[PDB]
């Protein structure tokens, strides 16, 4: 009984979190009112990992919904599976964070953080053996970014030896809400470098390019981007939610994916990504080629610009596990110049029989690549372009922050880039 | 090619063939190791808490 | 896309094989430390055989037979011939040899002397030659006292074998020579003899009354081109190829190279390689081996062929690198990793 | 009669234990409920099989075994499995969360908190023994429990049972059936600290078992059940002498006497034949010479390596089935004149032969076909040092960058223990080379 406590914070965090629970609830046979109606025991095998069992065989997600304004969480409570969440697990304020990291981290967010921890503590106290935590949020806003990283810091203080995992949406000028997103992302990245064991980096630009170019969506919306994220989240957690020839908890994954404590930022992806030629069967070679294709990854980083420290691949559906090993060993033994040669056998493969809704088979990609430094370089350049002129800083100094704290966050991320650069050579 | 020490019983037999002649830490010391590593864990966790308190 | 690594930068043979492999556009060269390779062009010494054939899904091939050193080491070869019933101590095509450890270190010092004293008493030619694998240091003499004293001044194992006092001398010139044969053994243990050989001839007249001057007794290409004054007179680089040497044997001796010499060479090659097959075969192994061998022979005035030594990392004649190297890729590499005639080799069939 | 206590540590140890004790029962005629109709002495007796099974007053034959794992999901299968009735709850020990493939976590962090409980449960079994021989310890190299907690247990067992022999069955890590990347660290760490505590250890390389299952059993993608039922046949061949009437390897001390003349070089190579697919129409039954000759084929070795290029220090031939000495000596003679069997000059060139007339037992519905005769060859070869070289090389590639080291230091281990353990392996490889190479 290795329970995971899920936390979603801010607009982005709660809208992506909502879709996540919608997806896996369908995969586990849980209906919008928390009643099970599946047809396979594999659905209830590891169901307790993400769900609490209440009276009357009801399953309630072990989820905590956090925000500094009520709007987004009112939508969730009115959304498809809104009734499935615990009413007490909604923790929200009224002021908002104004897309301001200082507000989420130091002022508005500090006022609300204790009540969130009360819910976290209450969920942990009912876990037979808490695996760890996962947080969904963006880094470009104020609540998910500023208050999210504050939450992580206080969770680490209270549960120092639990695994802290996040799905972090990185901002992009192409899919931007405000100009201060580089400020908020740079401030959060340092928090994550210190206080998370694994962070799945999701770039909104990659999500846009996939919806536009691959999925042929003329005008992608945030909902379309969230379809990809919820799908990706289902893929990476398949290892944990279903049974198979793998006994892997969050700490075991971290031990085999994170060779150095600060380089724990992953590029995720999956296949297929098909536009509506959607009923065709996808062969294992096709699944494997696409999964390793940069167009199928959501960090907007070209892996051919760096080297893979570790790679994990999860295949779902009834397929040839023999043919999988052949195609996987075909991608490595055909591009070994992109895998570091000083971590033997650093590409691992897992199979899950239960495929996603509406797909015969799929493949989820989780890469720890030094090419992720391109993402942090983009943020750093945008940050510096404004910070050199001290542009928009008054929104932050007005919340008690000082320029010195920005200078240090800038140095911290430039150091992180230099760290990736030395392991790429 | 000699056969020596042939032993036979109801459930089997065994023998030997020669083709050619020839030409700790005490209980206390383990406890110190276990406690030593435990202390280093406490020191590391104290520095983390000191970091978080700052 | 096949992958290979190069771990012997000093190999002229496999430098050409590596050059050809890349030319096909279907082979990729990896860093010498990348374990995910199909083909290893390994180092000469301490090749890590124990690390081959353990990469999942990779069929791996190495250009050296583990254990072939027993044949390509001076001391080992003598021991192999004397102790192997397939070759026996009565082997007729290998000169009488003895393993002699320097006194500053089994050893055959006494056995050698017993045979020596017999020749001295029987008025028979008692001229021997001493050598070792730690040489560029060779000594030819008729007195046993000088031979042994030379080994003690050194610190490595030596071997003393009978010196062919009646070598076949080419005319004109009255000069010595030795024959080099290249042999390729593939993963299936087929023995391929390169159709092209080379005679490394001495450009000096053979003199049997003065072994102090080793320029007319040693036919090594480095000694003739460094200590000989008539280098390149009769043939370019003191290298006569089979076509010329065969024509000579017809005009002079009224015989062919095939009948008078090549039959014995093929027999000697088969005997040596078949003998060690059970010890070095990779038939039922987790990795596959092949290797190119350089056999060195001597011919006496009776047209009897003598085996001198076997080299496990031979160089090739400049004029024969292209043909032979391409041949290595065809039968040894592409036979295991096929790409997307009239063979240059002569298959010496045998029972496995 | 002298008792043997089996200890199964971590996932690999526990699941291999399931296959072995299943096979033991089928070999001795014990039912899943523990009853043994052939045993005419009810609630007692000192028969050969009593070295591995105790007896209750009600006639239940209870394995002298302890299953230990830091996480409960693997042992919970035993608690509800076919043979749930064989063991009582005190024999199955499970913690809450595992070692996460982290040697330091299993040895120090978690190991320190449960080691006393495990010893207490072992002490209970020992108290039922009137003449305990020692322990058989099953575990993986790569698992954080199999590596880290086993080494701690071995240290304590040497303290509490200083005069008792300890043998190992260790699973050597192979990438084809592992999703871990740090197993070379765990293997070297546990071998260093366990070396001075194990009298004899049988390494099984999963790569070898995997290939035998694909090659001989035509299993395209073998599972843990396929691998473990094959491993348990080899384990049974090795331990059959302790459970059946005989005169060769009759007690644990004899394994070191017959296979380990030098204490540190205590890793015999195991070779087994024949392995025939049950799905085959009907295989031609192999002869003594043919199965004996197969003991010198690299393809049926528990660890892939080339014994032609090592030296033998000892050699046992363990036959089960229709085998008489006349046929063994005849086959051995033929193998000397064909194979390259080089013994060390300070060891006699000879074989100790054991014959058990009961042929190999096969689990119903399993993958292995019933054979009229089989052999397991135990030979102490320097060639097995290839497995140390391979493993040590993978260690060096990662440790040069200090990859993953922080996970171990974070659990209270000092980095110095890495290099200390690696230097011990470098000396172990030197010892092998001094004995084998000229
Ligand atoms: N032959 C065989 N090998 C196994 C089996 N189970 C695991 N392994 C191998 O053991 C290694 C993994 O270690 P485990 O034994 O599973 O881990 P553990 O001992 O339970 O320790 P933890 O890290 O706490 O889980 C890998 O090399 C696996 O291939 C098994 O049932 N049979
Ligand atoms: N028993 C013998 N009788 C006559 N000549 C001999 C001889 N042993 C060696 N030689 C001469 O020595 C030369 C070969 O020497 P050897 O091969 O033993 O040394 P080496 O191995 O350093 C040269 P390589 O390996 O390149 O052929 C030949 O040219 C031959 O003429
Ligand atoms: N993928 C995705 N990104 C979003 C969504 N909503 C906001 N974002 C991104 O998140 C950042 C704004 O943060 P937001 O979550 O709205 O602020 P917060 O509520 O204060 O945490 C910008 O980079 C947006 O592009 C969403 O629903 N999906
Ligand atoms: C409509 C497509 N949905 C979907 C696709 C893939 C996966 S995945 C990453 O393979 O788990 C999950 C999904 F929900
Ligand atoms: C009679 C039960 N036998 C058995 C059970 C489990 C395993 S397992 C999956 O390898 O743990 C092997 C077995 F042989
Ligand atoms: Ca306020
Ligand atoms: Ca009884
Ligand atoms: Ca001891
Ligand atoms: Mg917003
Ligand atoms: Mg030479
Ligand atoms: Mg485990």
């Amino acid at each position: 009984m290795r329970e995971i406590v899920h936390i979603q914070a801010g607009q982005c965090g709660n809208q992506i979190g909502a879709k996540f629970w919608e997806v896996i609830s369908d995969e586990h046979g849980i209906d919008p009112t928390g009643s099970y109606h599946g047809d396979s025991d594999l659905q209830l095998e590891r169901i307790n990992v993400y769900y609490n069992e209440a009276t009357g065989n009801k399953y309630v997600p072990r989820a905590i919904l956090v925000d500094l304004e009520p709007g987004t969480m009112d939508s969730v409570r009115s959304g498809p599976f809104g009734q499935i969440f615990r009413p007490d697990n909604f923790v929200f304020g009224q002021s908002g964070a104004g897309n301001n990291w200082a507000k989420g981290h130091y002022t508005e967010g500090a006022e609300l953080v204790d009540s969130v921890l009360d819910v976290v503590r209450k969920e942990s106290e009912s876990c037979d053996c808490l695996q760890g935590f996962q947080l969904t949020h963006s880094l470009g806003g104020g609540t998910g970014s500023g208050m999210g990283t504050l939450l992580i810091s206080k969770i680490r203080e209270e549960y120092p030896d639990r695994i802290m995992n996040t799905f972090s949406v990185m901002p992009s000028p192409k899919v931007s809400d405000t100009v201060v997103e580089p400020y908020n992302a740079t401030l959060s990245v340092h928090q994550l470098v210190e206080n998370t064991d694994e962070t799945y980096c999701i770039d909104n630009e990659a999500l846009y390019d996939i919806c536009f170019r691959t999925l042929k969506l003329t005008t992608p919306t945030y909902g379309d981007l969230n379809h990809l994220v919820s799908a990706t989240m289902s893929g990476v957690t398949t290892c944990l939610r279903f049974p198979g020839q793998l006994n892997a908890d969050l700490r075991k994954l971290a031990v085999n994916m994170v060779p150095f404590p600060r380089l724990h930022f992953f590029m995720p992806g999956f296949a297929p990504l098909t536009s509506r030629q959607q009923y065709r069967a996808l062969t294992v070679p096709e699944l494997t080629q696409q999964m390793f294709d940069s167009k199928n990854m959501m960090a907007a980083c070209d892996p051919r610009h760096g080297r893979y420290l570790t790679v994990a691949a999860i295949f779902r559906g009834r397929m040839s596990m023999k043919e999988v090993d052949e195609q996987m060993l075909n991608v490595q033994n055909k591009n070994s110049s992109y895998f570091v040669e000083w971590i033997p056998n650093n590409v691992k493969t897992a199979v899950c029989d239960i495929p996603p809704r509406g797909l015969k088979m799929s493949a989820t990609f989780i890469g720890n690549s030094t090419a992720i430094q391109e993402l942090f370089k983009r943020i750093s350049e945008q940050f510096t372009a404004m910070f050199r002129r001290k542009a928009f800083l008054h929104w932050y100094t007005g919340e008690g922050m000082d320029e010195m704290e920005f200078t240090e966050a800038e140095s911290n991320m430039n150091d992180l880039v230099s760290e990736y650069q030395q392991y790429q050579d | 090619m000699e056969v020596i020490e042939l032993n036979k019983c109801t459930s089997g037999q065994s023998f030997e063939v020669i083709l050619k002649p020839p030409s700790d830490p005490s209980l206390e010391e383990i406890q110190k190791k276990l406690e030593a590593a435990e202390e280093r864990r406490k020191y590391q966790e104290a520095e983390l808490l000191k970091h978080l308190a700052e | 896309m096949y992958t290979f690594v190069v771990r012997d930068e000093n190999s002229s043979v496999y430098a050409e094989v590596s050059r050809l492999l890349l030319a096909t556009g279907q082979w990729k060269r990896l860093r010498k430390d990348n374990p995910r390779f199909n083909l290893m062009l390994g180092e000469r010494n301490r090749l890590p055989f124990g690390r081959l054939g353990h990469e999942p899904g990779l069929v791996q091939l190495v250009n050296y037979y583990r254990g072939a050193d027993k044949l390509c080491r001076k001391a080992s070869l003598v021991k192999l011939i004397k102790t192997s019933p397939e070759l026996s101590e009565s082997c007729t095509w290998f000169p009488e040899s003895y393993v002699i450890y320097p006194t500053n270190l089994t050893d055959e010092r006494e056995v050698f002397l017993a045979a020596y004293n017999r020749r001295r008493e029987g008025r028979e030619g008692n001229v021997w030659i001493a050598k070792s694998s730690a040489g560029a240091g060779i000594l030819i003499s008729s007195e046993a006292s000088e031979l042994l004293d030379f080994i003690d001044e050194q610190g490595q194992v030596h071997v003393i074998q009978k010196y062919l006092e009646k070598p076949l001398l080419l005319e004109p010139g009255h000069r010595k020579f030795d024959i080099r044969s290249w042999v390729l053994v593939d993963h299936l243990y087929n023995i391929y003899l390169y159709r092209e050989g080379v005679l490394r001839t001495s450009s000096e007249p053979y003199n049997s009354a003065n072994f102090q001057d080793k320029t007319c007794h040693l036919t090594n290409h480095c000694i003739q081109k460094e200590y000989s004054k008539n280098y390149g007179r009769y043939e370019e680089g003191n290298e006569m190829f089979f076509e010329e040497f065969n024509q000579y044997l017809m005009d002079a001796l009224n015989t062919t190279l095939e009948n008078s010499i090549l039959l014995q060479i093929k027999h000697i090659i088969r005997s040596c390689l078949m003998c060690i097959e059970p010890a070095i075969s990779t038939k039922h192994l987790h990795y596959q081996s092949f290797q190119l061998f350089g056999f060195d022979f001597m011919v006496d005035e009776e047209l009897k062929v003598w085996l001198i030594e076997v080299n496990g990392a031979p160089a090739c004649a400049q004029k024969l690198y292209a043909e032979l190297c391409q041949g290595i890729v065809d039968v040894a590499i592409s036979s295991v990793f096929p790409l997307a005639p009239t063979s240059i080799f002569i298959k010496l069939h045998h029972h496995h | 009669m002298r008792e043997c206590i089996s200890i199964h540590v971590g996932q690999a140890g526990v699941q291999i234990g399931n296959a072995c004790w299943e096979l033991y029962c089928l070999e001795h005629g014990i039912q899943p409920d523990g009853q043994m109709p052939s045993d005419k002495t009810i609630g007692g007796g000192d028969d050969s099989f009593n070295t591995f099974f105790s007896e209750t007053g009600a006639g239940k034959h209870v394995p002298r075994a302890v299953f230990v794992d830091l996480e409960p999901t693997v042992i919970d299968e035993v608690r509800t499995g076919t043979y749930r009735q064989l063991f009582h709850p005190e024999q199955l020990i499970t913690g809450k969360e595992d070692a996460a493939n982290n040697y330091a976590r299993g040895h120090y962090t978690i190991g320190k908190e449960i080691i006393d409980l495990v010893l207490d449960r072992i002490r209970k079994l020992a108290d039922q023994c009137t003449g305990l021989q020692g322990f058989l310890v099953f575990h993986s190299f790569g698992g954080g429990t199999g590596s880290g907690f086993t080494s701690l247990l071995m240290e304590r067992l040497s303290v509490d049972y200083g005069k008792k022999s300890k043998l190992e069955f260790s699973i050597y890590p192979a990438p084809q059936v592992s999703t871990a990347v740090v197993e070379p660290y765990n293997s070297i760490l546990t071998t260093h600290t366990t070396l001075e505590h194990s009298d004899c250890a049988f390494m099984v390389d999963n790569e070898a078992i995997y290939d035998i299952c694909r090659r001989n059993l035509d299993i395209e993608r073998p599972t843990y059940t396929n691998l473990n039922r094959l491993i348990s046949q080899i384990v049974s061949s090795i331990t059959a002498s302790l459970r059946f009437d005989g005169a060769l390897n009759v007690d644990l001390t004899e394994f070191q006497t017959n296979l380990v003349p030098y204490p540190r070089i205590h890793f015999p190579l195991a070779t087994y034949a024949p392995v025939i697919s049950a799905e085959k129409a009907y295989h031609e039954q192999l002869s003594v010479a043919e199965i004996t000759n197969a003991c010198f084929e690299p393809a049926n070795q528990m660890v892939k390596c080339d014994p032609r290029h090592g030296k033998y220090m000892a050699c046992c031939l363990l036959y089960r089935g229709d085998v008489v000495p006349k046929d063994v000596n005849a086959a051995i003679a033929t193998i000397k004149t064909k194979r390259s069997i080089q013994f060390v000059d300070w060891c006699p060139t000879g074989f100790k032969v054991g014959i058990n007339y009961q042929p190999p037992t096969v689990v119903p519905g399993g993958d292995l076909a019933k054979v009229q005769r089989a052999v397991c060859m135990l030979s102490n070869t320097t060639a097995i040092a290839e497995a140390w070289a391979r493993l040590d090389h993978k260690f060096d590639l990662m440790y040069a960058k200090r990859a993953f080291v922080h996970w171990y230091v974070g659990e209270g281990m000092e980095e110095g223990e890495f290099s200390e353990a690696r230097e011990d392996m470098a000396a172990l490889e030197k010892d092998y080379e001094e004995v084998g190479v000229d």
